[PDB]
């Protein structure tokens, strides 16, 4: 039943403050924590994100975390603050200076145990754990090596207990140090051992939404973080409203234990130009939601094929022009669905629909698509280190070579599995 | 002569509740478990006691157990309309659900509920004089409808080796599904719960959701749609054992007019008629009975021109005399196809109860003056194992998926016996069927 | 045609209708099978917990 | 659009079907084995029947009729016609024929055998790698499943040549029941010698063609022919007759066979092939579910089959076939 949210760096507590104001705001609770919505609908499954606190107030069951403070700081300001946990902020001072050795070996190992200490605290009081879910992104040295970090000792303390993230990927278009590479290659490594699930969010592909379609002209983090809590609010709807506790959506979903990065999706996706309060049918989103350029993977799905598909729609539609829609467009489609998994494609439906929108679709994809994402990482990591460029911060804390040589060497596997994988028929 | 009820997984306790809910408007009984026609308090041995037994304030007690492996769908049955009917004890739940993983319904969880289980079964076995055995109603696509219910049969065949066993089983299918892994747990159930199951109803959700849209005229059909058609295709399967009469009015029965061959114990269910309660026209003996050979109206969709009866039965509720029903035979059977294997009779086992179906108010079924269960044992439903049987092997084929039943302790050899025992059962059929 | 055992009961009444005459594991091998595979899930765990201490 | 899989790479005419359907810009072609397909072109042997009609939101249509086979099988038709309650009187346009195994009728064929030559009749039959012959024992020792039919010993002789032939005629039956007979039918031609090549009309068994290009003749001819040769028409001399017996054969099974109230969609092109005696009757020889065609008629035919066939159910955004009526 209950899940555990943890928010690990800068880019992981931006994404996770706003994802936290949204379906607080979809459940009706405000900033104080009180509940002030008019559906049963809104509580039926509030537990599985929200404590419970004397006076019917609702506390996140979300633990913050960070090396320096300043983004922490800037949270307990923002708009729904006050609603987080005192208790529940853990952070130092040092900061990870964009260095995965650094969150994951030095200043990491020291923070570590505090936030093991919430996380004790937060699942004992819990009736049933169903998991954990981490945001953070993996070009950073907080959210990447810290987040690697925290994901191994959860693993160690509750081996049994579904974990997924949502895993920002850098690319050099949206970019903060020229390291990234290195970082998100030694934590994909981290990822395809220990989570379940992850959701593939590429700034690359924010970015060119923001720009592209929403006519953006200069995108911030803030709209990019928009997106990403969108999709977050979509892909949980499952969970926080009635319809799927973790465990079995990765059973449906993953077919092989490595391959489960998946590509989101969030429809509609329109210019504000005098069409923003047009109603958009049925067909509308979901041509949308399996267009390229509606998806935050950097990833053309056109050349791949999916292994399985979930598309969840929002609102109140018919259900049966819904099944007419997917229907039709597995048809068109019909090229991009291995044909080894029978009735790959399902959907789901929820009448709540997310703040200022009559309906909304979000998708989630696990397509082989994605090689291109990892692929472009290890060629921009090897680009660095067949000359060793940037190594001493990261042999200067005390790793050494053999560490890039393996992680790299493991996401060139994985990148060779979707391959194979694309290339397989029932023959 | 007691029959004690097994509610398994999500489908299992939803079907239940529809079909226990049924039997309550047939039989006369409150939600608060009174009788009013009852005029013996707190005993009794009539037909209906087979299915009830009694307090002493007159309260008609199901002699069923629900058991799942998450709380939420048997707390339905703790606050529903006929709550007042059960006691704890028969509510069985546990923490967390085998996830639409057989190894996790079978091994992982299993092992730690069944003597639970066991316990509270032998709580009512022994409230019995006569045991006659157990129905067991249970999906094939669930983790806990699969992977528990075949531990339990099992354990059943153990703990009571002279009693019979009889499944209604939802077989899986896409239009109301969101699994990828239904095939898989539905072969392993069948596998291991072959040698211990006497006689298998199967229903194909597919063929309830298309009967739902096409006769009821409703664009997309709700588990309580399905399930509310489903209780009238087991009210009339059971009718017998909770009514007096004279056909199939003991488990034993059933596999004794049914089935031949102990491996191949899959009767094809056929109802008739289904009327939308919105309209209407009242078909005749011979039209309903037709009918029964119409694929449209069948639980599985199948073709049986084109396989081999065994046996055959026809049970009608209603207004139906039997001149009427062997005019309508004798009719249909120079029309229609129909060849039974050359060692077998052509011929029905007819049973007509006078009470006509009940209905649920409110509910979307017409009340009709006569229908008709038809029970055949065709080898054409050999069909709906092939389709399973394929989409196993596709998935089987690139090992997709195996890795979560290899992780609860299952062992891959365990896909492979299971999927040869089905071999084997499509061998069974074609013999039994093809020339 | 035949029609043979004609019961009426005061439910209603049953007959046959001839149309063309013819021409276990115990429970200690359960529980071997249940406890083999709570120990093949035990030792892979123990390889996890072994491999997260290196 | 519309999607269709190819699953008999050997089928001369769906091949031509397949290519038409590519050119409307509105059918695609998916690998053989993906399931989400309107249409099958599916294969001559063992074909998925239980498969089809259970995928989701998907019409699907294949053209091959489940169960036809008792029609197309020669030991099957025999015992159909033999044993259906719809022919078995009727039936005066089959050549007596017998089962024989090496359910057997192998003490009626001696019955009738020694009828035939204790009259004096003419008792030569043919089983079927055939073999004709006239005495009893040098057919049986061939046989050690056959059938033994009497062999028309008057069959009517094209001229000049003095010549056998047989006639072939396509049927389409759609998804509807309906009965297309092609208007277009082939003869198949040989002197008749009262050597196993005058007395078998096969085109391999053939392969020569002095008389008609291929050995084989059209209607158009054939009719004047029959105007010019013997003062009648190839409409009243015998298509009224191979209409009538299309129908009944086709008509006998549709109860077992039909697929409307199915969950799937069938449809069948049929070639019937038939012999003319020297009376001008017309004599039924077998019925095949797997015809090829008439190189020059695959065109305009293999049209009329998605015409009336396959976008009859998938429509796309005079007739050249005589309805046979019900
Ligand atoms: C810039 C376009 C704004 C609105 C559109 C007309 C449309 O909604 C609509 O037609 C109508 C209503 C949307 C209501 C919600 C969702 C609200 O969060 C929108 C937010 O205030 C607007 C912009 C933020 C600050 C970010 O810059 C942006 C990147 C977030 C992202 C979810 C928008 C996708 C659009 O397709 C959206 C859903
Ligand atoms: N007809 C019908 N089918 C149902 C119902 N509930 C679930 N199903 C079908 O059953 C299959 C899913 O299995 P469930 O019964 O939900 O699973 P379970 O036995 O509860 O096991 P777990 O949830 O995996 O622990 C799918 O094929 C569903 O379509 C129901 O109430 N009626
Ligand atoms: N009863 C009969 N009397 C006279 N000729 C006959 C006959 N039965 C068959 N034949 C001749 O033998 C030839 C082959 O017959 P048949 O059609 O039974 O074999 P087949 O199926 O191998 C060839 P196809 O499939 O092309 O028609 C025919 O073309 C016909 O001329
Ligand atoms: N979408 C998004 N990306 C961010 C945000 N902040 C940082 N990033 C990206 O995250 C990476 C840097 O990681 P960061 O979270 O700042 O480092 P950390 O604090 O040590 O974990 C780079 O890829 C940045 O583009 C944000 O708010 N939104
Ligand atoms: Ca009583
Ligand atoms: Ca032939
Ligand atoms: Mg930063
Ligand atoms: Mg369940």
């Amino acid at each position: 039943r209950e899940i555990v949210h943890i928010q690990a760096g800068q880019c992981g507590n931006q994404i996770g403050a706003k994802f936290w104001e949204v379906i607080s705001d979809e459940h009706g609770i405000d900033p104080t924590g009180s509940y002030h919505g008019d559906s049963d609908l809104q509580l039926e499954r509030i537990n599985v994100y929200y404590n419970e606190a004397t006076g019917n107030k609702y506390v996140p069951r979300a633990i913050l975390v960070d090396l320096e403070p300043g983004t922490m700081d800037s949270v307990r300001s923002g708009p729904f603050g006050q609603i987080f946990r005192p208790d529940n902020f853990v952070f130092g001072q040092s900061g990870a200076g964009n260095n995965w050795a650094k969150g994951h070996y030095t200043e990491g190992a020291e923070l570590v145990d505090s936030v093991l200490d919430v996380v004790r605290k937060e699942s004992e009081s819990c009736d049933c754990l169903q998991g954990f879910q981490l945001t953070h992104s993996l070009g950073g040295g907080t959210g990447s090596g810290m987040g690697t970090l925290l994901i191994s000792k959860i693993r160690e303390e509750y081996p049994d207990r579904i974990m997924n993230t949502f895993s920002v990927m850098p690319s050099p278009k949206v970019s903060d140090t020229v390291v990234e590479p290195y970082n998100a290659t030694l934590s994909v490594h981290q990822l395809v051992e220990n989570t379940d699930e992850t959701y593939c969010i590429d700034n690359e592909a924010l970015y060119d939404i923001c720009f592209r379609t929403l006519k953006l002209t200069t995108p911030t983090y803030g709209d990019l973080n928009h997106l990403v809590s969108a999709t977050m609010s979509g892909v949980t709807t499952c969970l926080r409203f009635p319809g799927a506790d973790l465990r079995k959506l990765a059973v449906n979903m993953v077919p092989f234990p490595r391959l489960h990065f998946f590509m989101p999706g969030f429809a509609p996706l329109t210019s504000r130009g005098s069409q923003q309060y047009r109603a958009l049918t049925v067909p509308e989103l979901t041509q949308q939601m399996f267009d390229s350029k509606n998806m935050m993977a950097a990833c053309d799905p056109r050349h791949g094929r999916y292994l399985t598909v979930a598309a969840i729609f929002r609102g109140r539609m018919s259900m049966k022009e819904v099944d007419e829609q997917m229907l039709n467009v597995q048809n068109k489609n019909s090229s991009y669905f291995v044909e080894w998994i029978p009735n790959n494609v399902k959907t789901a439906v929820c009448d709540i629909p997310p703040r200022g929108l009559k309906m909304s679709a979000t998708f989630i994809g696990n397509s082989t698509a994605i090689q291109e994402l990892f692929k472009r990482i290890s060629e921009q990591f090897t680009a660095m280190f067949r000359r060793k460029a940037f190594l001493h911060w990261y042999t200067g804390e005390g790793m050494d070579e053999m560490e890039f040589t393996e992680a790299e060497s493991n996401m060139n596997d994985l990148v060779s599995e979707y391959q194979q994988y694309q290339d397989a028929t029932a023959d | 002569r007691e029959c004690i009820s097994i509610h398994v997984g999500q489908a299992g306790v939803q079907i239940g509740n529809a079909c226990w809910e049924l039997y309550c408007l047939e039989h006369g009984i409150q939600p608060d478990g009174q009788m009013p026609s009852d005029k013996t308090i707190g005993g009794g041995d009539d037909s209906f006691n087979t299915f009830f037994s009694e307090t002493g304030a007159g309260k008609h007690v199901p002699r069923a157990v629900f058991v799942d492996l998450e709380p939420t769908v048997i707390d339905e049955v703790r606050t529903g309309t006929y709550r007042q009917l059960f006691h704890p004890e028969q509510l069985i739940t546990g923490k967390e659900d085998a996830a639409n993983n057989y190894a996790r319904g079978h091994y992982t969880i299993g092992k730690e509920i069944i003597d639970l289980v066991l316990d509270r079964i032998r709580k009512l076995a022994d409230q019995c004089t006569g045991l006659q055995g157990f129905l067991v109603f249970h999906s094939f696509g669930g983790g806990t409808g699969s992977g528990f219910t075949s531990l339990l049969m099992e354990r059943l065949s153990v703990d009571y080796g002279k009693k019979s066993k009889l499944e209604f089983s939802i077989y899986p299918a896409p239009q109301v599904s969101t699994a990828v892994v239904e095939p898989y747990n539905s072969i392993l159930t069948t596998h291991t719960t072959l040698e211990h199951s006497d006689c298998a109803f199967m229903v194909d959700n597919e063929a309830i959701y298309d009967i739902c849209r096409r006769n009821l005229d409703i664009e997309r059909p709700t588990y309580t749609n399905l399930n509310r058609l489903i209780s009238q295709i087991v009210s009339s399967i059971t009718a017998s054992l909770r009514f007096d009469g004279a056909l199939n009015v003991d488990l034993t029965e059933f596999q004794t007019n049914l089935v031949p061959y102990p491996r191949i114990h899959f009767p094809l269910a056929t109802y008739a008629p289904v009327i939308s309660a919105e309209k209407h026209e009242q078909l005749s003996v011979a039209e309903i009975t037709n009918a029964c050979f119409e694929p449209a109206n069948q639980m599985v969709k199948c073709d049986p021109r084109h396989g081999k009866y065994m046996a055959c039965c026809l049970l009608y509720r209603g207004d139906v005399v039997p001149k009427d029903v062997n005019a309508a035979i004798a009719t249909i059977k120079t029309k229609r196809s129909i060849q039974f294997v050359d060692w077998c009779p052509t011929g029905f086992k007819v049973g007509i109860n006078y009470q006509p179906p009940t209905v649920v108010p409110g509910g979307d079924l017409a009340k009709v003056q006569r229908a008709v269960c038809m029970l055949s044992n065709t080898t054409a439903i050999a069909e709906a194992w092939a389709r399973l049987d394929h989409k196993f092997d596709l998935m089987y084929a690139k090992r997709a998926f195996v890795h979560w039943y290899v992780g609860e302790g299952m062992e891959e050899g365990e896909f492979s016996e299971a999927r040869e025992d089905m071999a084997a059962l499509e061998k069974d059929y074609e013999e039994v069927g093809v020339d | 045609m035949e029609v043979i055992e004609l019961n009426k009961c005061t439910s209603g009444q049953s007959f046959e209708v001839i149309l063309k005459p013819p021409s276990d594991p115990s429970l200690e091998e359960i529980q071997k099978k249940l406890e083999a595979a709570e120990e093949r899930r035990k030792y892979q765990e123990a390889e996890l917990l072994k491999h997260l201490a290196e | 659009m519309y999607t269709f899989v190819v699953r008999d790479e050997n089928s001369s005419v769906y091949a031509e079907v397949s290519r038409l359907l590519l050119a409307t810009g509105q059918w695609k072609r998916l690998r053989k084995d993906n399931p989400r397909f309107n249409l099958m072109l599916g294969e001559r042997n063992r074909l998925p029947f239980g498969r089809l009609g259970h995928e989701p939101g998907l019409v699907q249509l294949v053209n091959y009729y489940r169960g036809a086979d008792k029609l197309c099988r020669k030991a099957s038709l025999v015992k159909l016609i033999k044993t259906s309650p719809e022919l078995s009187e009727s039936c005066t346009w089959f050549p007596e024929s017998y089962v024989i195994y090496p359910t057997d009728e192998r003490e009626v064929f001696l019955a009738a055998y020694n009828r035939r030559r204790e009259g004096r009749e003419g008792n030569v039959w043919i089983a079927k790698g055939i073999l004709i012959s006239s005495e009893a024992s040098e057919l049986l020792d061939f046989i050690d499943v056959h059938v033994i039919q009497k062999y028309l010993e008057k069959p009517l002789l094209l001229e000049p040549g003095h010549r056998k032939f047989d006639i072939r005629s396509w049927v389409l039956v759609d998804h509807l029941y309906n009965i297309y007979l092609y208007r277009e039918g082939v003869l198949r031609t040989s002197p008749y010698n009262s050597d196993k090549t005058c007395h078998l009309t096969n085109h391999c068994i053939q392969k020569y063609g002095r008389y008609e290009e291929g050995n084989e003749m059209f209607f158009e001819e054939f009719n004047q022919y029959l105007m010019d040769a013997l003062n009648t028409t190839l409409e009243n001399s015998i298509l009224l007759q191979i209409k009538h017996i299309i129908r009944s054969c086709l008509m006998c099974i549709e109860p077992a066979i039909s697929t409307k109230h199915l969950h799937y969609q069938s449809f069948q092109l049929f070639g019937f092939d038939f012999m003319v005696d020297e009376e001008l009757k017309v004599w039924l020889i077998e019925v095949n579910g797997a015809p090829a065609c008439a190189q020059k008629l695959y065109a305009e035919l293999c049209q009329g089959i998605v015409d009336v066939a396959i976008s009859s159910v998938f429509p796309l955004a005079t007739s050249i076939f005589i309805k046979l009526h019900h």
